[PDB]
């Protein structure tokens, strides 16, 4: 039917409009933005802590650094880099070199679905052991603060700080899984898909979010830094959102005709 | 006393898509409120419908420039008995690829209801003309003739005043819902093809342009709807 | 009572042996709603289609061996004019439209006498392939004519010969043992169906309803219902008895409703 | 709702399964008016 | 007593119709199809995906085809054959040869007592090992959909795609079962014990239906491809009608006398 | 705080039969409606009480074409003091085998009530006969004769203007219940004989085919009932 | 007002510069009996005849001389498929009939430009062998 | 009901234990009927 597009606005006709017939009636609600993103979907892959780490420095980073890459998981949909927060995302083509090869993650499905401007949810974590009858604990501090490293003496063994403290800490039985509900808890009110701002006045990286998570999770093996072990053991990061809410229209990525 | 039970044989279980909650771990958190922010979404179907240009592949003869996919297509002066443009109504072809409806669509199993064609004319207003753009159910053979594109669901839309008009192809099908993928051909998840014919050519004064353009938009139409969450394409990132 | 005339449109058949309309699961099968899948005005029926069409079957003779057959596939002897099964302005709408949903008023005449003895099985089948051979390609008319009768065989009992797709050289051959489209001659009577038997009748009615594995289906391709035409007692006669009887049928279609019009259907 | 089946039962309280906001004391709408 | 079988309709008596008696009390419903269909049976035995699989190619396959055959389970009672809508069931008698041999699935006693046309009902999963203290998880995908191939790096690790994802992933613990229940997910009304039509206009099979499914399930072991195993693991998958319905009296199996 | 309970010796067992749910993966579907197709079936005592037919060995006279098992019974003319034909109220026997009721029955372990056999005579119209149809509850020896027949359950048919006769078989057991499958031979799993006997030699005119046949039907009388399903027999694949 | 679009079973054909439709005799030319000279129960109108069919007839050229003319015979175009008038499901109805009866809803499409000039007479003309 | 013997409670509700047909809005009967 007679319309103009360069208006901004095109109403959704149906098969009556132009021609004879009726409307088809619903079948079902599942693009319901609540519904959809509640379901688990794999976040990321990280190594078990064995002893009290050092958190990867800030970028940029020079050879001759000592700490610990790999353990620590940014709860976020968004690009991530090293445990840090980032824009661009990448992966290695060429995993032939010098120099250590920075984890990367980022919820393809989320973004193969976020046409939206800001999000906001709970998130829902589940751990799940990569290894044979594992057993592990999961740690976690809020989005803002930061892992407590070092570590005690007693009896003459080394027990890591990250085995105590105030924030949630969940020992799976040997073999089992670890589970748990996590409320938002930024200092930012929504989570930018995509971001136009800047968090600093000075050297600042434009479209970087400072706090675009829900805080940063790791695993440790509820064991002694003596009894420390060679073969290192990996887990798997699930999460999902709860009372996902989205705002302000946005678009899909960009799918190749190659 | 302690309550008898008898846990079942999936007990220990992870399941992914388990309609229920979990334990809260750090509990009794208040948030910043959200009142503030316009534009909530809350359903992906308010996204389906907003009509986004559709992509063709520019008539053997594309610009030094890699990729030459169009949004639109150029009306050609010289008369012929075939479609200047036509697709298949399969969601998954390449022509909605970028368009909202097919990127949203691609990501469930089914559909059920009426996909919308806009079509914006792009050349002088001192232009004249019309077209005739048509639907045709699945068939042998794809319709390439006027005669023939005249038999099915047409319309015949003629160049003026208003710039644009929206076609709905009508949702015809053997089943309630169709695949919205179409990884096996079938009248289940091919349900025809929408072309465009140009009626009578364009019309155009002495120092016009020759070849305007028309842009070409899809939607999902007011009764559409989409089911069953699927696993997402990641290839996005490669 | 036994006498009795059906009219549709200018058409009327009548029989002085009636055994009474068998109709299927439903006391009225001609009741039916517009398809829901399809959002397109359908077109409905219209006085040039609401009629019977007739064709002929191939003869009984006292050779066909119990449980041996012959099949109408619906609406797909429309579109073969099996039988000389011209389908008139039925058949040009059929072709033009992607879906077809409808019923069916059948009745098979075959007229004996008082002096022969035998008797058909006469069914209306849902989702056979029994039109089909098992090379996968429909009968044509030429070999209905040169078989005359389909044999009862393991094959059919089996469903071991119906369609199937072959797997290519990357799979080693399996041995076909069965198929879900097995015809098992001694259960046919648990289709909608009446008995020609020569001492009582020369002429059997059977009213059905439109099934489908969806609410409408595709014109070119559907075949929901089948005429299926049996010996369970041999044909017998004494010398000077008209031999070879022949048999014809009449299908009505009831309720159609079309939708997806389009030009002519074209083979791709 | 979401993507949850549970109608009977939700032992923990509402302030501790999720997060609220603080105080500072069918029908699909569109996100643009033409005016 | 009297009557014409020719009509098409013969009434059930009982002993005092023609004789002298009463009528049997009723002893049991258990031949209502609802509570007959709703209970457990063996549907197919599938190999546990060690890596990202390549999904068995459509027929006809030509030798020389690389894919991952016999771990793909079409859900469905109708036959099955290389995880894919079959129409005639088989088996090896000879196993011996040259050639893949395609894996196969009917079940058994629905068909014994499907004597009708049309089904229709909810699915009870349950998946069973037939292995020793195996830990796998089970991934499934709806009718009409397929399997995500491929993998991401995580920590030099490749972890398929199947891994995450928007369907149902139900990680078993150590020698546990996985089970569950899924919808009537087809795009059909209906399933069709035995079809008469044909899915396509040209080159298509007649009798071969394209959606009569649950969708189709697989199993995996909860690893990265790297600590892949050389001996293959086989899961046992249960298979439950809920809610059954059926429609249009049919025939059973014939039942030789030889 | 937390609930005390006893998980009992059978946790995490798998019951095949268990009369209860599991946990739903993916939720909230909603399926195209299912009102538009006539014909459901609510309990397979439907079927089982459709009539079909039965099975014999043609006597000792084959046809060319292997397993020549035939629905009917044609009726010599040499007179025979014994039955026609005649076969065992078992359940299980292959007369029975390719009949709804029996195929049906054969997936259960018990049934209870009336068994109905019709027959229809299919010879010509100016033929005239009477028959004898007899059912016999279980005794040392089988009954062959006319005088022994006559001694049991028995009604006489006569060919006419009708062509069928039922006769049900009356439940006669010293159980509420009886065996669906004669395992072992027992008053509980065999239950005597039907049988057939020419009372009256048919009768014709000059010129009419000799033999008429007459087709056996077998199926659940309405007080027919089955109990506890049982393993199938697979092996009608191989 | 001059824009309008008319809607006929599966079609529709859009104009942005009617000049309104003109009727015939009657102020509503769609209103007619059954034929009083048939006993039988005639076919009516069907949805899949409820509409409109498009054909072409030749170019206009600055040669074309004043009153030269083009006719199209109806329903004779139907039978012939003059122009590519293909009748579809209503040719097929009307090659299995003997007798028929109707009205005709006509549109002829032209478009020019404000620099064109010249004038054509489009006319439903009864009883004539103009083909 | 079917093969079940649950009276007491149903924990997940009807729309995701079971799947329902969306809207377009004892006595065995017979499956033929001679008219
Ligand atoms: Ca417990």
């Amino acid at each position: 039917s007679t319309d103009n597009a360069e208006t901004g606005v095109i109403e959704a006709g149906n098969t009556d409009t132009d021609f004879s017939g009726e409307l088809a009636a619903p079948g079902s609600n599942h693009t319901n933005v609540k519904f959809l993103f509640d379901r688990s979907r794999l976040l990321n892959v990280i190594k078990v802590l064995e002893k009290d780490a050092v958190f990867p420095r800030p970028f940029p980073t020079q050879e001759g650094a000592q700490q610990d890459d790999g353990y620590f998981c940014l709860l976020t949909p968004r690009p991530t880099v090293a445990s840090r927060p980032a824009t661009r995302f990448g992966l290695y083509a060429n995993p032939s070199g010098s120099g250590v090869l920075a984890n990367t993650s980022l919820d393809f499905n989320f973004y193969s679905l976020a046409c939206f401007t800001y999000f906001r949810s709970d998130l829902e974590v589940t751990v799940v052991s990569l290894e044979p009858d594992l057993e592990f604990a999961v740690g976690w501090f809020p989005s803002g603060s930061e892992y407590q490293a070092s570590s005690f003496v007693y009896d003459q063994l080394h027990v890591p700080f990250h085995f105590t403290g105030r924030t949630p800490r969940a020992f799976a039985s040997k073999g089992g899984k670890v589970s748990f509900v996590l409320p938002w808890n930024s200092v930012s009110s929504v989570l930018p898909v995509r971001w136009g701002g800047a968090s600093k006045l000075s050297s600042a990286t434009r479209g970087l979010p400072a706090h675009a998570d829900w805080g940063t999770i790791y695993a440790f093996v509820p064991r002694p830094n003596e009894k420390k072990s060679t073969a290192v053991k990996h887990v798997a990061v699930y999460i999902r959102y709860k009372n996902a809410r989205a705002w302000c229209p946005s678009m899909l990525p960009f799918r190749s005709y190659k | 006393g302690p309550i008898p039970t008898a846990p079942r044989e999936n007990s220990l279980m992870f399941l992914s898509t388990l309609p229920d909650d979990t334990v809260p771990a750090y509990g009794n958190v208040r948030t910043p409120p959200v009142n503030y922010l316009p534009g909530e979404i809350t359903d992906l179907l308010q996204l389906a419908r907003i009509p986004t240009l559709m992509a063709f592949e520019r008539v053997p003869e594309p610009v030094p420039a890699s990729d030459t996919y169009v949004p639109y297509v150029a009306v050609p002066t010289q008369f012929d008995d075939r479609p200047l443009i036509s697709f298949p109504i399969t969601l998954s072809d390449p022509v909605y690829q970028n368009t909202l409806v097919g990127a949203i669509s691609s990501n469930f199993a089914n559909y059920r209801g009426c996909i919308q064609i806009t079509l914006t004319f792009c050349g002088p207003m001192m232009a004249r003309g019309k077209f005739l753009l048509s639907y045709s159910p699945p068939n042998g053979t794809q319709p390439q003739t006027l005669s023939e594109a005249m038999q099915c669901t047409y319309s015949i839309w003629d160049i003026g005043l208003n710039s644009s008009w929206t076609f709905v192809v009508p949702y015809i099908s053997p089943s309630d819902y169709r695949e919205t993928r179409a990884i096996t051909n079938s009248v289940y998840s091919a349900d025809g093809w929408f072309s465009l014919h140009k009626l009578t050519k364009i019309t155009l004064p002495p120092d016009c342009p020759q070849s305007p353009c028309i842009l070409f938009f899809a939607s999902a139409g007011e009764d559409y709807t989409l089911r069953l969450p699927v696993d997402c394409n990641p290839s996005y990132v490669f | 009572d036994r006498v009795t005339t059906q009219t549709a449109g200018n058409t009327a058949i009548n029989t002085q042996s009636s055994l009474g309309v068998l109709c299927a699961y439903v006391e009225d099968p001609t009741k039916s709603d517009p398809p829901s899948s399809s959002t397109d005005q359908p077109t409905t029926t219209f006085t040039a289609i609401d009629r019977w069409y007739t064709g002929r079957l191939n003869s009984w003779t006292k050779a066909v061996k119990t449980f041996s057959f012959q099949a109408v596939p619906l609406p797909g002897a429309f579109l073969s004019r099996q039988g000389g099964l011209n389908g008139g302005a039925f058949t040009a709408t059929l072709h033009r439209h992607f879906l077809m949903k409808c019923g069916w008023q059948v009745q098979v005449q075959c007229n004996l006498t008082q002096f022969h003895q035998g008797a058909l099985l006469v069914a209306m089948v849902p989702e056979t392939t029994l039109d089909v051979k098992p090379d996968g390609k429909a009968k044509s008319l030429q070999e209905l004519n040169e078989e005359q009768w389909v044999e009862m065989s393991d094959d059919y009992r089996t469903g071991k010969n119906m369609p199937f797709q072959s797997l290519g050289t990357y799979y080693r051959p399996p041995n076909w043992t069965w198929g879900p489209n097995f015809i098992n001659p001694y259960q046919v009577t648990v289709f909608p169906h009446q008995i020609l038997n020569a001492r009582t009748s020369t002429s059997v009615d059977i009213n059905v309803p439109y099934i489908g594995e969806t609410p409408t289906q595709s014109s070119e391709t559907q075949n929901s219902w089948t005429l299926l035409v049996m010996v369970l007692v041999p044909l017998d006669y004494k010398e000077g008895a008209t031999t070879d009887p022949e048999i014809t049928f009449s299908v009505r279609p009831t309720s159609p409703y079309f939708n997806g019009l389009r030009n002519r259907y074209t083979a791709g | 709702r979401g993507n949850n089946g549970n109608m009977t039962f939700n032992y923990y309280a509402n302030t501790y399964q999720n997060s609220v906001d603080f105080s500072t004391s069918g029908i699909l709408n569109p996100l643009g008016y033409l005016k």
